[PDB]
């Protein structure tokens, strides 16, 4: 039965605890002995698995947790809108989208950081900003600051209504293990729920309130004459003029006469000619689609009633001559790990914001976002970076599992069971296909190199010599161009203009045109593709050697965190899934970096740009990627070397808060390396050596300073590493971009 | 049920699995001239080098520095040979640091067995790549991989 | 001694098992007596089923064996595991419960290999034992 | 005058003054009268002139870039640049140093010197906080009567 | 013949014979959509074949709706194929496991 | 026979056949009983 | 091999035996300390050289410590 059952009162609100740091765990609540009881303070936190043996108790501190971080998001979401309301040029943005940079932060004149208060434009001088809001309001169909207002007044009263729920869902009425785990009820409740209802309410919001005031302001109609949402709401004749089936009302839709509302709903595709947005009208009709596909969908598990599956039958149904049991055991560690859990979400929720990268750039959703050249790069290259870092924590996560919650009593010949039974394969395989790839994708651009540099340039790997044409993805563009009419044949245009297609351009400035793929691009495309495996190889190989392995058949007794297990063996230094971990991170940075770099070029190249009353566009860069993105030296010279400038040369102006940032984050890249090419114990001998200096003078702490433990080096190495890496990133995509766009 | 252990021993670093231990694959690798039975060492060494000195003509022959020369083929066939000759050397050190002198009757894991399949390795080495140059220079389908027919 | 009829826990089969080594230089095993049909974990990965009464286990290294054997003793209640090795002529040798009893309890027999009379700072320097045949000791 | 020119009668510096001066007032001219930029601009303009002005005025001595440079050698005539400067900060250091080193000695003599180094007894902070504006006296009183200085036989080291 | 060490597998090929026609009689859909031309997926294959035989050396120029066509019908026939070894061998006349 | 010929006639002995030679005879030596 | 040695420090708590992943560590008699019993190391050619003896110790400075020498097939944990 699924039913509600919680405990009241659980625990008592109380600030004693709030004074008795390590309280949650037993070796921390002692007291500091040493410095490294500070830094396990923070590192064991937020796990707790590793604080009670109670699934419950984890449970409750769960759902706890999760409602203080929506309450931190409302409030994040509340403070950009209130931002927008008081310190933007929202509405000089929307009389004038294509001239005046959307502005939304302001720096106080201190110490000349006044500087940073750049001349935007609409008599507004402050940060530009690259993160699309402007654009979402104006598609939500926001024309005024007071609606701005409104809309933080909701994201602070959802903070504060979230906090609250948290507090509650602790101290005051704590749900049961039972309770979580109802699998298909939460399934059923989220799927139709959650998403089907949130895209209903948006199809609805979007039907009632931003395609008429959206059309409007593509009309031309100013933003303080469009009339108010409520009056579109109950003047269905101003309604029926924009679009004119709601004289007809909701007989249609309860007879199945959907036909009649094309003027609203309809399946265009391409890119609104005026906003060089996806057409609003197509997003009310896929989100109506989705809704209806969600509610759907949130009706086929069992709950109370009989009728729904069980998962737990699916799964273990679905078995094999290849896999033995098959799904066996699944249901029951995914409704007894969180860990699991996390790791499929974490995931998926990755491989989710990297698809939704792609196509966020190569469908504008919003208006005005496609020739918003900085905030399609940062959205892009953002995205990226979240997805990376989620599938990190999902390999991360997936060890965890592995070490703490895997029984192999529970899990005996079925799918877990026989992965961990040929993991030797799976790596050895994966570590050959990792290095023919490595081969076969880098030493062409080394035989490019080399070629270009001997003056054997017919001999290279290039569209004027020996050709790689990536024939399959010109095949799927060659599909993707033609299907409006004879594969999609209800759909105006094709889904993307980046598959093929006519440019589109507004403001005299090129929103979306086909993107064209030769040598070079089937070379980065292979090299993502090596790069890609060779962080899959590292994550997986942790993941499956966590528990065992030929050379530690204990380590799951070490644990899923543990440094080494000594220098014998020849030295087993890195051995557990967390350094795993911590090299697939590496890794991650080198394929995500590269893939941002690939857009940037690719972007600033072939599609970007601006169109000359000949028809014709010169792009930022013009052409340099097809016969330059062959070579290393190309990309050095060509790519770094080239729009390096922009940020190196930002000094005195609105983006020399971009240059200090370069400056800064090679800063502490370079600084990680200290961590990650030394070891502990030089640093515990220079901590005796001012130790003895501190005694000397008859003084020293009496929690005794302490080197950080090795895999806290690694971690430092590492979050240094990748802040400054990604910084340095961050500074030289924003100073270019904003600087030529 | 397909996947089991290796010769009923479950302790062996190795499953028995379809690609590994099936009918087709038994019978293919107890065929090769590295595995089947009844050939010497020398013989196995003749069929190998026959089969892989054809298939490295071609890629020096089309992609090798004189590919748009009038020398292509003949430079291919050249540098089969260096290769063919390195490959060789590398056999035959292989042989004298792997294998002592003591005679186990030429299986291809004795010192005279091994020498003889590096020599028969050689020699047919050498003559598949001069029947692939000879194949080539006189047949047009395979200096143009069929863009004669066009 | 050891008796090779002993039957083996009925395992599935892996990739980590011994391999080629074992067969030229040395083959540990390990024998231990079960009272019921548990499911425990191979030293070399996946989940093996001992048998009820004595179960005989072939691995590639003393590590492995010691690893399962301190599985058995702390998860289960298992004690009586004994570890042999065996060398391509057929030399099983003898080494855990070395004298029947675990090396963790004093028993009168043993002698002390491997002890000093000092503590570590009194050990000489290698400029002290350099271009002689003193040791450090 | 050492080996530079002074900096109030400096092309070098007049013409750095100029150049700040019209890069504000070209941004200025793209804004109207009496709007928050134009003011901030305006502001921003006075602001060059005045530091310039001071500058000028200070008797900072400027190179053939045309930027003040200082002369921390010990000259008296250049004592501002680096050596009051430079007094302030010791003075504010040794005070910090001082009370930080009397609260690790008030810890040391307690009942959980590490719940008082993680937990503080901030009353007692204050109170050395306070004491610390002595801190040359109260060191050197330290240092003769033999409670700063540790004897080398009560050192824990290391062996050679 | 023996898929693995000692596991025989029937390999009947009346399996491949039944999901070839499966897949394709159902092809046989006619569609006035351009890429099918009038016909359904297996004639339009048939008539891409013939086409593209005429010029034998020559390959179907990329647009050209063989390859889609092959795709998608070869997609499909893969998909029948696995299905219906599937049907044979685990829910057939001689399975042993109840799949 | 001139000087001149002599760079083609050494370099692809010192850089192919030298190493070569030196690489198979460090191979048997570094791998012998 | 390792080299593995005791030295009189030794208490005789034993955990440097229960900690040895082979058996490499015995505890034997002495009159040296309290518990009666040292450890010593008959099995020196089994061991890795992971110092987890070294680790499970309590005495100030060590009572066991594990010299790395020679590299063998057992010393490098090799299973092939
Ligand atoms: C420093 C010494 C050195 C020398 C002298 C050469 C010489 C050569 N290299 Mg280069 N090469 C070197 C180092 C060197 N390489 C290194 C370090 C690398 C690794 C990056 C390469 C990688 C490399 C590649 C990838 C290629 C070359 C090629 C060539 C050829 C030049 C182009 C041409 O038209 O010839 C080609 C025309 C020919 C007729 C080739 C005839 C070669 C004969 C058969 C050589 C005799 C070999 C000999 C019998 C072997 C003895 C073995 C013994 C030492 C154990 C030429 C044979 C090209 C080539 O075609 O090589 C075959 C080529 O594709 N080299
Ligand atoms: C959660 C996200 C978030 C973030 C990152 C920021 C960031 C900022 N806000 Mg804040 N702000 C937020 C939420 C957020 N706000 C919310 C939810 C509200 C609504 C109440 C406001 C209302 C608000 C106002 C009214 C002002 C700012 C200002 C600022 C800026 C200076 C703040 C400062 O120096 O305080 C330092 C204060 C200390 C005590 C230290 C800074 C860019 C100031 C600004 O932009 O001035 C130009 C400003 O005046 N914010
Ligand atoms: C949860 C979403 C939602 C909500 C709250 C409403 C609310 C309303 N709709 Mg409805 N409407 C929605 C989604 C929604 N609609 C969707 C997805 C469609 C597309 C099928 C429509 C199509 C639609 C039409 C055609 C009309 C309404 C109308 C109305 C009003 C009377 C009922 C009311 C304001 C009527 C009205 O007065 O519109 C202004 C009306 O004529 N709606
Ligand atoms: C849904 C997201 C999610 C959730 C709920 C968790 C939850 C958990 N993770 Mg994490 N994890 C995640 C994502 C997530 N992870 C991702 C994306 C990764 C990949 C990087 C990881 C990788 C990972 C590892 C490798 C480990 C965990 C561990 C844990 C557990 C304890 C963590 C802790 O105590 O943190 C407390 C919080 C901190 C210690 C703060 C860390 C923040 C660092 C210092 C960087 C912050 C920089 C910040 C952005 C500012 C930069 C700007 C600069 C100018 C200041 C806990 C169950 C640990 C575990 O289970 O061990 C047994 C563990 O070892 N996670
Ligand atoms: C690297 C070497 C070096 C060092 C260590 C110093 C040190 C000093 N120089 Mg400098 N000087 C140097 C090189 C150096 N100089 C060089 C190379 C030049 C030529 C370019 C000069 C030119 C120079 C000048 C022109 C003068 C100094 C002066 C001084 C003294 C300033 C403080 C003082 O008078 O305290 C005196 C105060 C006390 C003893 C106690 C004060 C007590 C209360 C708190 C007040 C100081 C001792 C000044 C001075 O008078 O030096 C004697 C000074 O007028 N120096
Ligand atoms: C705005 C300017 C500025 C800034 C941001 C800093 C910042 C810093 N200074 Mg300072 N410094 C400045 C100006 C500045 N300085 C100037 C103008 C001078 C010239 C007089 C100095 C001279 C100076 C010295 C001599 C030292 C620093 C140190 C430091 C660092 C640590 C200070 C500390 O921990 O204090 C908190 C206080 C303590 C921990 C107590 C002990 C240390 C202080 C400084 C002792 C003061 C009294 C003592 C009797 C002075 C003897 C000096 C003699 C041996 C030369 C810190 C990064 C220290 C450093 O880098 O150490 C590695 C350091 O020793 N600075
Ligand atoms: C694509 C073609 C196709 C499809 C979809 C199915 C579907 C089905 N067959 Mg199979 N079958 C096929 C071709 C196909 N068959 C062919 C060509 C043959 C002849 C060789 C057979 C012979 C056969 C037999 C003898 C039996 C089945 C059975 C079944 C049912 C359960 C087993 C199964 O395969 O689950 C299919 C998977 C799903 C339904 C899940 C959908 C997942 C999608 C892909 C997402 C199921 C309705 C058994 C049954 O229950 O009979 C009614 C049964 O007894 N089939
Ligand atoms: C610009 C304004 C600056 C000019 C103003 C001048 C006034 C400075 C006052 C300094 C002061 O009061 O020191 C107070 C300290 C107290 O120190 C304390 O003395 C304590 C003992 S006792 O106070 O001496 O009894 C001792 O235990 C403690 O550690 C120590 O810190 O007095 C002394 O210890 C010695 C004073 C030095 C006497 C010579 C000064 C001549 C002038
Ligand atoms: C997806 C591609 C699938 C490849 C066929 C694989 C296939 O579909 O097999 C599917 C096969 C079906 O297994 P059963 O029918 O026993 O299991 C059905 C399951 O639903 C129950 O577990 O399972 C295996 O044999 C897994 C073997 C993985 C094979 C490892 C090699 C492939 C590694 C990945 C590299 C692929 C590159 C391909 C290019
Ligand atoms: C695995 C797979 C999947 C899809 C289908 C596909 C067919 C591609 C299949 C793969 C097939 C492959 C890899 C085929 C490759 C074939 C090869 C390399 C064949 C080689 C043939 C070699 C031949 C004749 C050699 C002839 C040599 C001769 C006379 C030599 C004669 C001589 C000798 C030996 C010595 C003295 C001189 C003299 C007399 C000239
Ligand atoms: C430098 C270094 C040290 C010495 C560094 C130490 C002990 C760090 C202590 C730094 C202080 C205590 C942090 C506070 C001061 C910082 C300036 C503030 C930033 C830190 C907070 C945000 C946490 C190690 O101990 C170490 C250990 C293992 C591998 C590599 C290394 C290593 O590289
Ligand atoms: S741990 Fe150190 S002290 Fe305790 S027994 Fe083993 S050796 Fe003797």
């Amino acid at each position: 039965k699924v039913s509600i059952t919680v405990d009241k009162d659980p625990v008592a609100t109380s600030f004693e605890k709030w004074a008795q740091p390590g309280h949650f765990s037993r070796t921390l609540a002692k007291g500091p002995k040493t410095t490294t009881w500070i830094w396990n303070l923070h590192a064991d936190a937020h796990d707790f698995d590793s604080h009670t043996s109670s699934l419950e108790d984890i449970s409750r501190k769960i759902f706890s947790a999760h409602f203080g971080q929506l309450s931190i998001i409302f409030l994040w979401l509340s403070g950009m809108y209130f931002h927008g309301a008081r310190f933007s040029n929202y509405s000089a943005w929307l009389s004038n989208p294509t001239a005046v940079k959307p502005s939304a932060q302001v720096v106080w004149p201190i110490v000349g950081q006044e500087v940073l208060n750049g001349d935007v434009g609409g008599g507004f001088q402050g940060v530009q900003i690259t993160s699309g809001f402007f654009q979402i309001w104006r598609a939500s169909g926001i024309t005024s600051e007071v609606e701005l207002y409104w809309c933080a007044l909701a994201g602070l009263l959802m903070s504060g209504l979230m906090i609250f729920a948290g507090w509650f869902h602790y101290h005051k009425a704590a749900p049961k293990l039972e309770w979580f785990q109802n699998a298909e009820s939460m399934l059923n409740h989220h799927l139709s729920g959650l998403l089907g209802l949130g895209c209903l309410s948006w199809a609805g919001h979007q039907i009632h309130v931003s395609l008429p005031i959206n059309k409007l302001l593509d009309a031309g109609v100013a933003p303080q004459e469009i009339p108010l949402p409520h009056e579109f709401l109950v003047n269905r004749d101003l309604m029926a003029q924009l679009y004119p089936s709601f004289s007809k009302g909701l007989v249609p839709f309860f007879t199945l006469n959907w036909s009649e509302y094309s003027d609203f709903l309809t399946f265009k595709g391409g890119l609104n000619p005026v906003t060089g947005g996806l057409w609003l009208s197509d997003t009310a009709h896929h989100h109506l689609a989705l809704a209806v596909l969600f509610i759907v969908a949130g009706h086929m598990y069992r709950t109370n009633w009989g009728i729904g599956h069980s998962m737990k039958e699916i799964l273990e149904a679905h078995k094999g001559p290849f896999t033995g049991e098959g799904h066996k055991g699944l249901y029951e560690v995914l409704i007894t790990s969180w860990h699991a859990q996390l790791s499929i979400n974490l995931a998926m929720l990755g491989s989710l914001s990297i698809i939704i990268a792609h196509h966020m750039y190569a469908m504008p959703p919003y208006p005005y976002i496609a020739t918003d050249y900085p905030t399609q790069l940062s959205l892009f290259t953002h995205h990226m970076w979240i997805g990376g870092f989620c599938v990190c924590g999902a390999a991360a996560h997936a060890g965890i599992f592995m070490v703490r919650d895997y029984n192999p009593a529970q899990n005996y010949n079925n799918l877990l069971d026989r992965v961990i039974r040929h993991r030797d394969a799976i790596i050895s395989h994966l570590n050959w296909i990792c290095i023919f790839l490595g081969f076969h994708s880098f030493g062409l651009y080394i035989h490019n190199d080399t070629m270009r540099a001997l003056g054997r340039t017919q001999d290279m790997f290039s569209d004027t010599a020996i050709q790689l044409k990536p024939v399959f993805a010109q095949w799927v563009q060659n599909i993707h161009t033609v299907a409006p009419g004879n594969t999609t044949p209800n759909a105006l245009a094709t889904a993307s203009y980046a598959f093929g297609g006519n440019v589109v351009s507004v403001g005299n400035k090129v929103a979306m045109m086909p993107i064209s793929l030769g040598t070079a691009d089937f070379m980065v495309h292979h090299i993502h593709a090596f790069t890609i495996h060779v962080t899959v190889l590292i994550l997986l190989k942790g993941v499956l050697f966590s528990r065992n392995s030929r050379l530690i058949p204990d380590k799951a007794n070490l644990g899923f965190r543990f440094p080494c297990d000594g220098p014998g063996r020849g030295g087993t230094c890195q051995s557990s899934a967390w350094d795993s971990v911590f090299l697939g991170l590496f890794w991650m940075y080198n394929c995500i970096s590269v893939v941002i770099f690939h857009f940037s070029w690719k972007m600033q190249s072939d599609v970007w740009g601006t169109v000359q009353a000949d028809n014709t566009v010169t792009h930022i860069t013009g052409g340099n990627f097809a016969q330059s993105a062959i070579t290393i030296n190309g990309w050095l010279r060509d790519f770094l070397w080239a729009q390096a400038s922009q940020v190196i040369q930002s000094y005195g102006s609105s983006l020399s808060a971009y240059g200090l940032i370069f400056l800064g984050a090679h800063f502490i890249w370079a600084f990680s390396l200290m961590f990650l090419f030394s070891g502990r114990g030089y640093w515990q001998e220079l901590i005796e050596s001012v130790v003895w200096a501190h005694n000397k003078l008859n003084f020293a702490p009496a929690i005794q300073p302490r080197a950080l433990s090795i895999t806290q080096g690694r971690a430092v190495g590492l979050a240094h590493y990748l802040l400054g890496g990604i910084g340095t990133t961050w500074a030289f995509f924003l100073a270019r971009i904003i600087s030529v766009g | 049920q397909f996947v089991k252990p290796y010769n009923d021993d479950p302790f062996v670093g190795n499953l028995a699995t379809p690609v590994s231990t099936s009918s087709f694959t038994r019978s293919f690798l107890s065929n090769l001239p590295a595995y089947r039975s009844g050939l010497s060492p020398l013989l196995r060494g003749l069929e190998i080098g026959m089969t892989h000195g054809y298939f490295l003509v071609g890629p020096f022959y089309k992609l090798g520095p004189l590919r748009n020369s009038d020398v292509a083929l003949i430079s291919g066939l050249f540098s089969s040979i260096g290769l063919i000759i390195i490959l060789a050397a590398c056999l035959a050190i292989y042989g004298v640091v792997s294998f002592n002198e003591d005679d186990n009757t030429d299986s291809l894991q004795t010192s005279r067995g091994w020498k003889q399949f590096t020599s028969g390795w050689l020699v047919g080495s050498i003559g598949g790549a001069s029947f692939a140059y000879i194949l080539i220079s006189n047949i047009v389908f395979l200096q143009t991989s069929g863009l004669n027919l066009i | 001694t050891l008796n090779l009829q002993i039957p083996s826990p009925t395992f599935e089969g892996s990739t980590g098992g011994w391999l080629r080594a074992a067969e030229v230089e040395e083959k540990y095993a390990i024998t231990w007596t079960s009272g019921k049909e548990q499911v425990f974990e191979m030293p070399t990965g996946g989940a093996a089923i001992m048998r009820k009464g004595e179960n005989l286990l072939y691995l590639a290294r003393k590590e492995q064996c010691l690893a399962l054997g301190t599985q058995l003793k702390t998860g289960f209640k298992i004690t009586d595991y004994k570890i042999y090795r065996i060398f391509p002529s057929g030399e099983v040798q003898y080494l855990h419960p070395k004298d029947g009893v675990f090396p963790e309890k004093v028993n009168a027999g043993r002698i002390g290999v491997g002890n000093v009379s000092h503590s570590i700072g009194k050990n000489l320097n290698p400029s002290q034992i350099k271009f002689t045949n003193k040791s450090f000791n | 005058v050492a080996g530079l020119t002074p900096c109030k009668d400096s092309k070098d510096f007049q013409r750095r003054l100029d150049g700040s001066v019209k890069k504000l007032k070209t941004r200025l001219a793209k804004y109207e009268k009496g709007t928050p930029p134009a003011l901030a601009l305006e502001k921003q303009i006075e602001r060059t002139q005045a530091r310039f002005e001071r500058y000028g005025k200070a008797g900072l001595l400027c190179g053939t870039d045309g930027l003040p440079h200082l002369i921390t050698d010990g000259r008296w005539s250049h004592s501002g640049e680096f050596v009051i400067p430079g007094l302030f900060f010791l003075y504010i250091a040794g005070w910090i140093g001082w009370v930080g080193r009397s609260y690790v000695l008030f810890a040391r003599e307690s009942d959980k010197p590490t719940e008082k180094e993680i937990i503080l007894d901030v009353p007692a902070a204050l109170s050395f906080v306070s004491t610390g504006f002595i801190w040359p006296v109260s060191a050197f009183k330290e240092f003769t009567s033999g409670n700063l200085i540790a004897d080398e036989s009560e050192i824990t080291v290391s062996p050679r | 013949f023996e898929i693995s060490d000692g596991v025989e597998f029937d390999l009947n090929p009346l399996v491949l014979a039944i999901s070839f026609l499966g897949w394709s009689l159902p092809g046989l859909l006619p569609s006035n959509i351009p890429l099918y031309g009038g016909k359904g997926l297996t004639t339009a294959l048939f008539a891409e074949i013939g086409e593209h035989l005429q010029t034998f050396p020559a390959p179907p120029p990329i647009g050209d709706p063989f390859w889609v066509i092959l795709f998608i019908w070869h997609s499909g026939l893969f998909a029948t194929m696995i299905f219906g070894t599937i049907g044979y061998n685990g829910y057939g006349p001689k399975s042993t496991t109840k799949y | 026979m001139t000087a001149a010929y002599l760079p083609s006639i050494l370099v692809p002995l010192i850089g192919l056949i030298f190493p070569g030679f030196v690489m198979g005879f460090a191979f048997i030596y570094i791998e012998q009983e | 091999s390792h080299a593995v040695k005791v030295y009189d420090t030794c208490i005789g708590c034993t955990q440097c035996v229960r900690a040895c992943p082979c058996d490499v560590l015995e505890m034997v008699s002495w009159d040296g300390c309290k518990a009666g019993q040292i450890a010593s190391a008959p099995r020196t050619e089994d061991c890795i050289g992971c110092k987890r003896c070294e680790t499970a110790c309590p005495t100030d400075f060590l009572s066991v410590r594990v010299y790395l020498g020679g590299e063998t097939t057992r010393s490098m944990g090799l299973a092939y």
